[PDB]
């Protein structure tokens, strides 16, 4: 299949950060790539679609970008309302595939 | 409000067999795909089985070809998993979903539990 | 006959002429989802916050570019298409 | 990077929250001519026939997909662009 | 330049008729061909652009169809305010060219 | 609504020269390109010259390429159309348009009429 790696697998962050995750896949996709945050006991939320395009309800902080091996999903500035695991999921073939996600944690002084 | 609610899942020993229900609300069921995904405890989400509007066209991940059955009753507003030979691996969280390449509408998951 | 191509709000509930907002997913399109408007009344609601059957709710249409996996299921090769969507709603006096 | 692509109402004046319609045209573009709407008015037309300033105008936006001729006049190949154009306007309640 | 052939360049027809007027370029074209109405007296209307889509304004009983080297004008049923000249002109290059015109003219009786 | 008014188109001699004058009002004529067709007398259409919204670029029909100069006065809402050493092929119609590809806004027309 077409294999998500997901980088990096967990990260420690705090509120008003700039977080990048990246997602690349194993091969070559158009724009085939949706990203998702899941809150623990939650099922996940959809975030962007189509690699860059935004959810309806999804707030202006969420950016998805890049093209057919590099792919980023940025929170601008980072809230409290925030912090979770992030996957990347590609629609380019069968079998679909997620990432191994990636734990946007809190850094603590 | 779109709603999707799982059921049927429980412990039950490997080898053996149970059948998921997604009981499906606020929508024409029948004009949409539907999915399930699945999610191990601790672990990540693994795409499992999606089918089409009518039950024409069904697709999933080979870990699964051959011993898991997707199935809808497009008159009652369910979505099924019947599930076979289950083993360790199968223990996990499904989540039923509408659409099938960009999910947004999912429901709020059933254990199944396969162990000892 | 082919072409190479390189690749680069609460209005719904506020409106007087209010509309629902129904998912459309196609894996093998682009955009891959587009959300279509449907107005939830015939009407128009008024300043008192009920149904005025004297006005009427009416979708805003636009035809919009897609693409689309041709041959059906090739993922490298796309096929323009022009459908024709449904934006909002707007409320608007008899002709 | 690179794909292969082959090729197939009088609402502006009877709403409440009446438009304008500009045109807008580029021959390097596809489609070529995009009419946007602008609202007539800040409030809203009532049952008398006069601007309400209690409600507000407000044009419905959609991201559409445009093709461009990439490198600039070359006829035979064409870059994928999203623009926001507004359709039409509708009528709201503060927030 | 591009060279508009247009065919006929003058035909007879009466009112519920279905006109199909071509028009060929010299070269190949994609979509960028746009279609004309002239009435004695007055400055042209604009009808089609993108070789297919309809203008502001413009009735339903106009198509405009076709790609590369043979497009259509099509009414589908005549009416007595469409009897006028016709014309097709590229817009794919400079310099921007015009069909000689066609001029649906009345059939009598 | 959007009005186009040509003015200047008279009888002049042969070799002569002349000044076309469209009247631009209903926009903001800096930010659109302008046009001149040409419609001689039973004849077709004729491309003849644009000028792009600011006047650095300008194109224009082989048949008028160094005789003829457009121009355009941003603060008048005025283009204009400085015709030379004049020819019979010359005496037309002239529409000035708006917008450079598909026009749909076109003025009433300026006969210029150049003979004996």
């Amino acid at each position: 299949a077409i294999q998500l790696t997901q980088s990096p697998s967990s990260l420690s962050a705090s509120v008003g950060d700039r977080v990048t995750i990246t997602c690349r896949p194993s091969q070559g996709i158009n724009w085939e790539l949706a990203w998702y945050q899941q809150k623990p006991g939650k099922a996940p939320k959809l975030l962007i679609y189509d690699a860059s395009s935004l959810e309806q309800g999804v707030p202006s902080r969420f950016s998805g970008s890049g093209s057919g091996t590099d792919f980023t999903l940025t929170i601008s500035s980072l809230q409290p309302e925030d912090f979770a695991t992030y996957y990347c999921q590609q629609f380019n073939s069968y079998p679909l595939t997620f990432g191994g996600g990636t734990k946007v944690e809190i850094k603590w002084s | 409000e779109v709603q999707l609610v799982e059921s049927g899942g429980d412990l039950v020993q490997p080898g053996g067999s149970l059948r998921l229900s997604c009981a499906a609300s606020g929508f024409t069921f029948s004009s949409y795909w539907m999915s399930w995904v699945r999610q191990a405890p601790g672990k990540g989400l693994e795409w499992v089985a999606n089918i089409k509007q009518d039950g024409s066209e069904k697709y999933y991940v080979d870990s699964v070809k051959g011993r898991f059955t997707i199935s809808r009753d497009n008159a009652k507003n369910s979505l099924y998993l019947q599930m076979n030979s289950l083993r360790a691996e199968d223990t996990a969280v499904y989540y039923c979903a509408r659409d099938r390449g960009s999910l947004y509408y999912w429901g709020q998951g059933t254990l199944v539990t396969v162990s000892s | 006959r082919t072409v190479m191509v390189n690749l680069n709000s609460d209005y719904y509930n506020r409106s007087t002429s209010p509309w629902n907002l129904h998912r459309n997913e196609d894996p093998e399109r682009y955009p891959s989802v587009i959300w279509e408007a449907k107005c939830r009344h015939l009407g128009c609601i008024n300043a008192d916050g009920n149904v005025d059957y004297h006005m009427n709710s009416v979708p805003i249409q636009q035809e919009i570019l897609v693409l689309r996996r041709e041959p059906p299921h090739c993922p490298n090769s796309f096929r323009l298409e022009k459908i024709l969507v449904s934006v909002g709603c707007t409320c608007v006096t008899p002709i």
